[PDB]
């Protein structure tokens, strides 16, 4: 298996084993499996991370300022900010989406994608 | 000899020839499709657990609806769904019915098939392709007028290539037909070729080719329906 | 020759047409209703 | 030796060349355009609708060449120019 | 006649292949879909009861 | 010599050219499309199904050419235009 | 057999070669250019407006070559040079 | 004098050679391209090998099918030559 | 049979080969160079001005072969060497 | 003119076509597969065996076509069908 | 017919093949090298001088092959070896 | 006329086809393998020693087909099958 | 009819085929290798001293194939085997 570490600037948010790490880099959607080759990529502005763990429900994380680093022994996602699916509130995400401010619009779109409404 | 292009049960009517074999094959395929349709209609289960036939029809309808919605709104082209699903099921049944062991010897060493895939006849593919062609051009006319649609198709997305454009507007039907016919015609020949071998060695290549031809027919039906949907979407826009 | 069309064309079309009719009446509408209800 | 026979044999060979070249070009061009389309879909799943447009723009040209060649092959064989 | 025997037993081989390797997966898919719809229905009934 | 002999020799050579071109085009195009599909799935294993819809389109648009050629090859060989 | 028959057969074969090469070239070049354009649109959809200018330049070069080949095939077949 | 069947068979052999040459070129090129894709995918994501072998074999079948159709038609040309007098 | 007929048929076939090869090369080279140009434009529009220079150098190097082939085709067809 | 002479000339040209096509396909496919293997090994020092396996699959697939073509060339030029 | 007629027809067909192959090679190689150059300039604007020399080496090799083919066509056609 | 003359002409054309196809395949496959080797060297200079193994394997797999083609060309020309 | 005329025509056609194939292979392989080296130098400006070794290896293989074709075409043309 592969160990995933979702780390924020202020603190390390999440850390644990997983089975499939989906995300959307600038080039395009990427799915990391246990022995993926080493890689460094930049997550898109409104990126989203989906961690499929062993014997557990998937974890959806909205990511802001994301960066992905695969090392064949652990996947490390460095995020300026992030929010788990449970913590994300729908109404605020809708309000902040489709905003002129590019940063808040990207954050809102990432929250929408993490929730499931896309 | 291969006896390519020969037709059995050929008759005449109203000063016109009619290859009986292809008519019979089309009739049998239509009977099969109608039987499946009425089996579904009798055994529709909106609330309770669905049947296998209901599952098959549901899967096909969902696939066609998804393709249409991706290409053009279902609210804009509802009939395209029945057209695509009927085309798909017709072609698939016609191609798959050839898998049955209906091939024998014609008493002169030339293989003869009791049932031959109707798509192997130019008339069948011509009918399907021309019907789809007329249908989608009429849909375009309805969507964007009687003179608007010809102008749009002639100019296309870029006006300066209007001459070239016309060519594909004539290639769309032909490419739709010949491809299908061609892909089936090969089968109608391949098995015949395999029929030259002695049985004790002829069985193996025939089995392999027919097994692959199952997938080939599935792919051909899917491609025909999908390209019909896409042509409908292209005709009906703006 | 084999590429030249024949009368069968019309006949084939006719058969296809009726099939489409059935597919447009007793297959697609019930299935769409079932999917919408689900 | 019927001169028309030589002329039409040459016409058949020419039509075969026309069709072989057209098929090679159409097949490889379609494969390349389809590779581009499949890569775009894989990397950008939401770009399918806006990708199908340019894909068919280029496929139009690719098949236009092929079917022009097909028409000229039909002229070669059925209406052999210069036939006596 | 000989070619008829050859093609008949070739079709027998084809049917054997279909039942051995193709029938099981399609049957499993049908079972999964039927169980999923039966679930959905039971879940709707239990949600109404709840 | 019977002219029809020359007619048939030319027809067979033309059909060989047609089939060779069609096979080259179909093989290369299918290989390229399969390369696109395989690379896309390797990048995103869960994008398998979504990539089958476009793939086949390309394959269709490829195979068509070859199969179209094949059809005309039969016309060359079994019902030769210009035969005496 | 009159010489004009041999000359016409040679002209038909030459025109077939011309069209085969022109097709191959046009199909392959248009496919490659369309691949480039499709990839560009996939990465940057907003760029579709600014992408057609070089793409159509490439297509014009390719189709220009193909149509020059077509004109010379027409010269070969209809008005055969050297036809006594 | 030239036997017409001699010309028929010469043309048939030429046509079969062309058919098989085109088939071999197409099959080799397509299989090589698909195998390159498979090798790159296995290099990238080793655990996706099983998922990759499916589309790889789909493409390989689609290519070898054209190749073997060309084979069959070459056999038609060479062994039971159409139009033979 | 007049020698000139055989010479002219051979010249026509040779010119057809010349044009076919030239068109294949020109079309595919133009397509590849245009693919490079389109990708470069997609990545960065600002580069367009400096990109048009190497693109023109490439297109010139490609079309040079085509035009030399055209000239030698004209030599073959019109003033056939060794026409005696 | 011995008919067997014409038959054998046709068979030799056919076998030459067989071997030319087989060699083109084998060389190009093996080169592409080897390029894949070389790039994979360059990226990963220790991917050797796991890349050799699929590389061997591809090489075997291509060489199968090459050697089938070679065997049919041998059939063409050693037991010529239609000879008499 | 004159033996020189057959020899000259063969020479013309051979020279046509020479030019077809040379033009295909030149066009394809020039296009590929120019594609590399254009991509390099696009990604590295200031690298024009550094990239030109390798590009000129590649083009020199390609045109060396092409012009050797042209010279041997000239030998085939104007100084046909074995002529008699 | 001499039947052996036709036999040898067909043998020469067949050997020419064999060697042309072999040369095309060998050249392009070696170019592709060299492209892979160059990219590997550029990405990782330390790889230069290790890459030579897969590179040598690929070059061997290509040159093997090329030299088998050469051997069969030599068989075709110097010891022509069916040369009565 | 002089058999040597048929022999020489066949030899010239075979040499044309050999050189067309050799030129195609050489041009395309050299273009591919030059593309690889240009790209590598673009990535690593300090790689000019190291990429040249594998580049020269690849070019040596390609030109070795081309010059072997040169030698065999010279044999076919100037000293035709089977001439009688």
């Amino acid at each position: 298996d592969l160990n995933v570490e979702i780390v924020a600037v202020e603190r390390e948010l999440w850390s644990g084993p997983a089975t499939f790490v989906f995300t959307r880099t600038t080039a395009g959607e990427i799915g990391i499996l246990p022995r993926h080759i080493p890689l460094v990529a930049q997550l898109v502005d409104d990126a989203m991370v989906r961690v499929e763990r062993e014997g557990e429900d998937d974890l959806r994380i909205a990511v802001d300022g994301g960066f992905l680093s695969v090392t064949e022994e652990t996947v490390r996602i460095l995020v300026e900010n992030a929010q788990f699916e449970s913590e994300i509130d729908a109404d605020a995400a809708k309000e902040d989406a489709a905003s002129d401010d590019e940063r808040t619009a990207a954050w809102g779109r990432a929250r929408l994608r993490a929730l499931g409404q896309i | 000899a291969i006896h390519v292009g020969h037709h059995t049960l050929v008759f005449e009517l109203f000063g016109m020839t009619f290859n009986g074999d292809t008519i019979l094959a089309t009739a049998v395929t239509a009977v099969i499709v109608i039987a499946l349709a009425f089996y579904l209609r009798a055994k529709v289960t909106s609330t309770g657990v669905p049947s296998g036939v209901q599952l098959f029809w549901e899967a096909l309808t969902i696939q066609m609806r998804q393709q249409i919605e991706g290409s053009i709104g279902m609210k804009i082209a509802p009939f395209v769904l029945p057209l695509s699903v009927t085309i798909f099921v017709f072609i698939l049944i016609s191609n798959w019915l050839a898998v049955l062991p209906l091939q024998y010897g014609g008493a002169d060493g030339a293989a003869a098939e009791l049932y031959k895939a109707p798509a192997s006849d130019i008339n069948f593919v011509l009918a399907l392709a021309l019907f789809v062609f007329v249908c989608y051009h009429a849909a375009g006319i309805w969507r964007r007028g009687i003179v608007g649609h010809p102008i749009k198709v002639v100019k296309g997305h870029v006006a300066f290539l209007a001459p070239i454009n016309i060519v594909e507007e004539l290639a769309k039907p032909i490419s739709l037909a010949l491809r299908l016919f061609g892909n089936i015609f090969a089968g109608g020949i391949l098995v015949a070729l395999i029929a030259m071998f002695p049985w004790y060695i002829q069985w193996f290549p025939n089995a392999v080719w027919k097994t692959f031809d199952l997938f080939v027919g599935l792919i051909q039906a899917f491609i025909f329906s999908l390209l019909t949907i896409l042509y409908f979407s292209q005709s009906m826009e703006l | 020759n084999f590429l030249i069309p024949n009368g069968t064309f019309f006949a084939v079309l006719i058969i296809f047409l009726i099939v489409l009719g059935v597919i447009s009446k007793w297959v697609v509408p019930p299935i769409s209703k079932v999917l919408a209800e689900r | 030796l019927d001169p028309n026979a030589i002329i039409t044999a040459g016409a058949l060979i020419g039509g075969g060349l026309i069709m072989g070249g057209g098929a090679i070009g159409a097949g490889i061009g379609d494969g390349i355009a389809g590779n581009a389309l499949i890569s775009g879909i894989a990397r950008q799943p939401e770009a399918q609708g806006r990708l199908f447009t340019p894909f068919f723009i280029t496929v139009g040209l690719v098949e236009a060449a092929y079917f022009i060649n097909l028409a000229f092959m039909a002229l070669f064989v059925f209406a052999t120019p210069g036939l006596q | 006649m000989s070619i008829f025997i050859g093609q008949l037993i070739g079709f027998a081989v084809i049917a054997f292949i279909i039942v051995k390797w193709v029938v099981p997966p399609v049957r499993t898919l049908m079972r999964n879909q039927q169980e999923a719809v039966r679930a959905a229905l039971a879940e709707s009934a239990e949600a109404a009861k709840k």
